[PDB]
């Protein structure tokens, strides 16, 4: 019933994924330990700064935890960058999406913007809002192509692993979050 | 279609900031130490003896080709072609800075003709809901920059805190004389209200030098830390700004906070 | 559908109400006289010595039953039931009064809350502006009620009117201060520059006296104008309502003016 | 056992009271009245012209034994042996009123030390704060008494509303010097903030004259209305006194509060 | 499943009473009006000035609608006067309980009281708060003795009618609005 | 079981350190010479020349490694992480202190939240009891620090001496309106007056140099010493210490302090 679906809380959009993940009907647990991954059934990894982000999972053992273990991903952007197996000019992190991904693909902050997305078997409006956003340059074998924006793709899913290169925490609509929690981690 | 400069989207690129601390940086290879420890941004600046000014364009772009987090950088107060320059570089953000000399000691920048974010300095509710009312997109505290002095820092946080806890609860009746009081856009104190937070982010900024009062300002309710250059004035800037981004982060693992501040050992 | 309550239809209510003359009244007989004088509405009311109240519901629905014109009561400043009570009874405008003795000293009306149209006092642009934030839906000036003086009305019209004069061409950079100055809403300010004019309607109301300070005020930019007892404090109220509005409707004919006073000749 | 005087008693017998009017009385005949116009109590009382005491325990009695709604009477302010007369005939409730000329103008009564309840006085969450921790039982607004004014009422009311609004969201390190600003103790604040309202009822007392002003008291929060002798100085105070009732207890029904008025016509 | 139960808001501590329906998991209603005696599946009669009650429900069309209403009731001190068949000095109002009950047995507010209550039927340590509360004095056929209190009866029940002569919802113990919820308006 | 952090446990800490001297320190062999010179505790510290701050964790574990007697740290005034941090180490005590630069100038700690006992500065009856009332388990006297002039200190313990022996015989009546007027809770003042006496420990603080005003605070009343650079400033610290222990301890063998006088020579 009531599912505990833990978000990285090392730096991000948390509060905002703990919200989404309280509207689709579950319980949000902020995890900053590595104690804490065995409390929860899936994780999501928010939005925020790769670099930060990367920085702080080297430093506490979460890489080796998180490469390690079994449970299923919900990375949005710097997540999805996080999550990727190749990254444009750097190296792989979680190597858990058969992907490669380039950071910063569009403009700066002055060229961020909004959306709508049809994402294959979500919905066909989603409201994408894309922050300095990365995109998806590359995909492997099992890797499905959910959304695409202007022939680069955005949106993917590998098995219990999803990806997007947009944050659909910072709008009132919680149906990827719903679509995580219900397909994914209830399968 | 392609909805750019929509507030939501302003104020999401601070919203999905917090948690991290954004370092000022002077030159590239201090860029690179706040990128590789931790830094979620950087202030490219350039430098009570005489009138600052903006950074020069040479030094910002030297900034921003180094690092791939986001670069800010700061302007003069109500100077909009200053503004407006620095939106022409592409930099994430402008701070319309206290810190430099203003340009209209009377008149704040008209944010909302901008594309680009602002972030703009408060001391309480009456300040914050101004700086939102003329557009900005993202608050810190005004603090006492260049002093280590945590009091103005927790002063105006606390104060910003206490009266958006009570605008919160406030009857409906008295709101209006209420933003006749501190003198605020009364349609702002009702979106706060509605809302039950504030509208914006709001960070800590100012007299943070030590990771311990880096953490406290994440105690108290900040949302983030501004430092300042007193990180490169130690002797090793690089494990000081992650030991700052580790208490930021972590700002209530106190054996950790310990261990850190054991590590360093200067003014 | 039925849009009901929509502000365009409150303050509808009065702009097309404009050009035409709102006298007082205290029973039915007249009402009656105000009606047939040319009156666009009257102001049902049941009274320095005490405590002023609202007017006893009996006396307002007299005054209803009496006419055809729209009728308007006076409800104390801040007092919840007192404005339910007379929007129950379908009084077509409540004026949130300061003749009246006020009923909350810091804190007006919650005018937005109610599906009647509010009329509010106001002296220069900072209180029309926080007026019409509250929710009000027509203005006047507070005046010097029951002196016929015009002196405060010419003051308070000429001030507002300058105001939001200054206001129409006053730069886009200045703006939010100046709602800081004069204690105002800034939106409301800048829905003001937008329009070009004064969102609402404003009326004169207070020392206005003989056909000439009646036709002054529309000389001067008022809309409309408001008038008290004095009607029925001469020898004949029947011809002087209808000079009054002899007067106010043809503010320039000052020909006519002359011999409507002529006819008039008490205090 | 029997545990008397336990402070949840004290505080029961006024939290069981709330959503009525107490009228006070003069003598039995008007206390029958009262008592048939559905008050939930009576203020027993005798009468700037001179300096008032306790009322002769004979008019106490008087109206004591006409009624069988709890009688309650008025003690100068820190008279000691006024309370405990008071108390030895019964009375359900003693007033520490600021209406009677003081005993003490320093100290207020040894509450706790009596095993009556009180009711006091206060204009701010300070003077409510400090009159619990004396041991009061009940709270009402000082207002100002024998002038049909509701101003000051209001403005009690919804200050010490707003105050306990506050202290129930204020931060935890903030309520110590919150308590020191106002002179509240600090215990009682915290208390507060516990709870998240008041921990006594607090009624409305002063301007009441009108059902109007007697249903805005319970619109603006006020658990009841303490009305005085007005009642008895219209045409028919046994109308006066049954709309009163009404107008508390349906403070929302605005046709039947404009019907009341309707019947009631006096000053 | 969860119960609508209205309390008389005519007078008297009804924030109190919502509070106990809430506690035992259910929704209160503050009924004004006769017409919300149609949406409530129970009615609770709170504790007040029985004089006051008296005339307010004389006043709007309460006395004949409840007299002529089929619902549950449960009286707390007032609730219980309003409810008796006949009142010393008096003459009964609702009609609903075969009892005599006689105001203000004990002392005046100097004279008020708690203690420990022994009901029949509830609990063995019900928190019993007397506020110049009154008292049974004579039952008729079919009413239950639930509690007594020195020789003198306070606690009564009469098929799907509860009268008490103590107020429990100044109390933190909400056993008795449980009880009457779960036993007597869920039958 | 096990009651930890009771505060009972707090203030018996220091309850059973009364009758001795506490000597800061800034390293390990200054500690040596502290414990081997009869010291209760040690004051563990780094350092009108900038910002003082928490005293590096590794000079206090430096410090707590010498010596077996109590080490008590230096924390900033309303500083939340670094009373944690302090607390983390297992500090025996916690100083709030206003020497160091506080870190909030509006509200102190809140103290009752730590397992770890504070000791807090105080100058008068009203800041005991405040301090008492935010959860302090130790008092002390503000005085005059590095100055090695008395006046200070016994200025603060005269001051508070006679205003708690005021209240342990203060009317009952009287004692409400003595909380308001000196800001304290009130709560806290009658505890005072039950228990007859300051319901904890009062130490001497500031302006002690010399083995003669160090009896001198013993004689006035105080429990215990606190000395800052009256030790290690002088030419011999050792004796300079031991004098002082013995003179804390035997303060009316009023030869023994003479020729300890004798003894010592310096500044
Ligand atoms: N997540 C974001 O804020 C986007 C920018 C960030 N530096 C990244 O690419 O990971
Ligand atoms: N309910 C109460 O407050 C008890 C006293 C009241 N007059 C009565 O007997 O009904």
């Amino acid at each position: 019933g009531a599912m505990k679906i833990g978000v990285l809380a090392l730096q991000g959009a948390v509060r905002e994924h703990i919200r989404h993940i309280e509207l689709s009907g579950h319980e949000g647990i902020a995890v900053k330990k590595v104690e804490q991954l065995e409390e929860i059934e899936g994780l999501i990894l928010p939005g925020g700064e790769s670099t930060t982000l990367r920085r702080l999972m080297n430093l506490y053992g979460f890489k080796e935890a998180l490469q390690n273990s079994t449970l299923p991903m919900f990375g949005t952007c710097a997540g999805l960058i996080v999550l990727a197996q190749d990254i444009v000019g750097e190296e792989g992190y979680l190597n858990k999406l058969n992907i490669t991904v380039q950071r910063n693909s569009f403009g700066r902050q002055v060229d961020s913007f909004e959306t709508e997305l049809d994402i294959k078997g979500i919905a066909t409006d989603i409201e994408g809002v894309f922050i300095r956003a990365p995109h998806i340059e590359k995909v492997g074998q099992g890797v499905d192509i959910l959304c695409k924006v202007n022939e680069k793709i955005v949106a993917v899913q590998q098995g219990k692993y999803l990806g997007v290169s947009f944050n659909p925490e910072l709008t009132d609509d919680y149906r990827v979050t719903d679509y995580f929690i219900n397909h994914i981690v209830k399968k | 279609s392609k909805i750019i400069g929509s507030d939501r989207v302003k104020r999401g690129m601070a919203e999905m900031q917090k948690g991290g601390v954004i370092m000022d940086v002077v030159n590239a290879e201090q860029a690179r130490i706040a990128e590789e420890a931790g830094a979620v941004a950087v202030m490219a600046l350039e430098r009570a003896g005489g009138v600052a000014r903006m950074a020069n364009p040479k030094i910002v772009e030297e900034v921003m080709n180094a690092v791939s987090i986001p670069v800010m950088a700061k302007a003069r107060i109500g100077h909009i072609t200053e503004a407006r320059v620095l939106e022409a570089m592409g930099v994430d953000y402008i701070d319309e800075s206290e810190v430099l000399t203003p340009a209209d000691e009377e008149y704040h920048l008209r944010k909302d003709q901008f594309t680009v974010p602002f972030v703009c300095g408060c001391r309480n509710l009456g300040e914050a809901a101004r700086r939102i009312g003329e557009g900005a997109a993202m608050l810190r505290t005004k603090g006492e920059p260049g002093t280590g002095n945590i009091v103005e820092a927790v002063r105006h946080m606390r104060q910003v805190n206490s009266e958006v806890s009570r605008l919160t609860v406030m009857n409906d009746d008295e709101i209006m004389t209420f933003a006749k009081d501190i003198g605020a856009p009364y349609e702002i104190l009702k979106q706060i209200k509605d809302n039950g937070r504030l509208p914006v982010v709001n960070f800590a900024a100012g007299g943070v030098a030590t990771p311990q009062d880096a953490a406290l300002m994440m105690e108290l309710g900040a949302d983030g830390v501004f430092v300042g250059s007193g990180i490169f004035k130690s002797e090793d800037p690089e494990k000081f700004a992650k030991a700052i981004v580790q208490a930021t982060t972590h700002y209530q693992d106190y054996e950790l906070i310990g261990r850190l501040a054991s590590e360093l050992g200067t003014a």
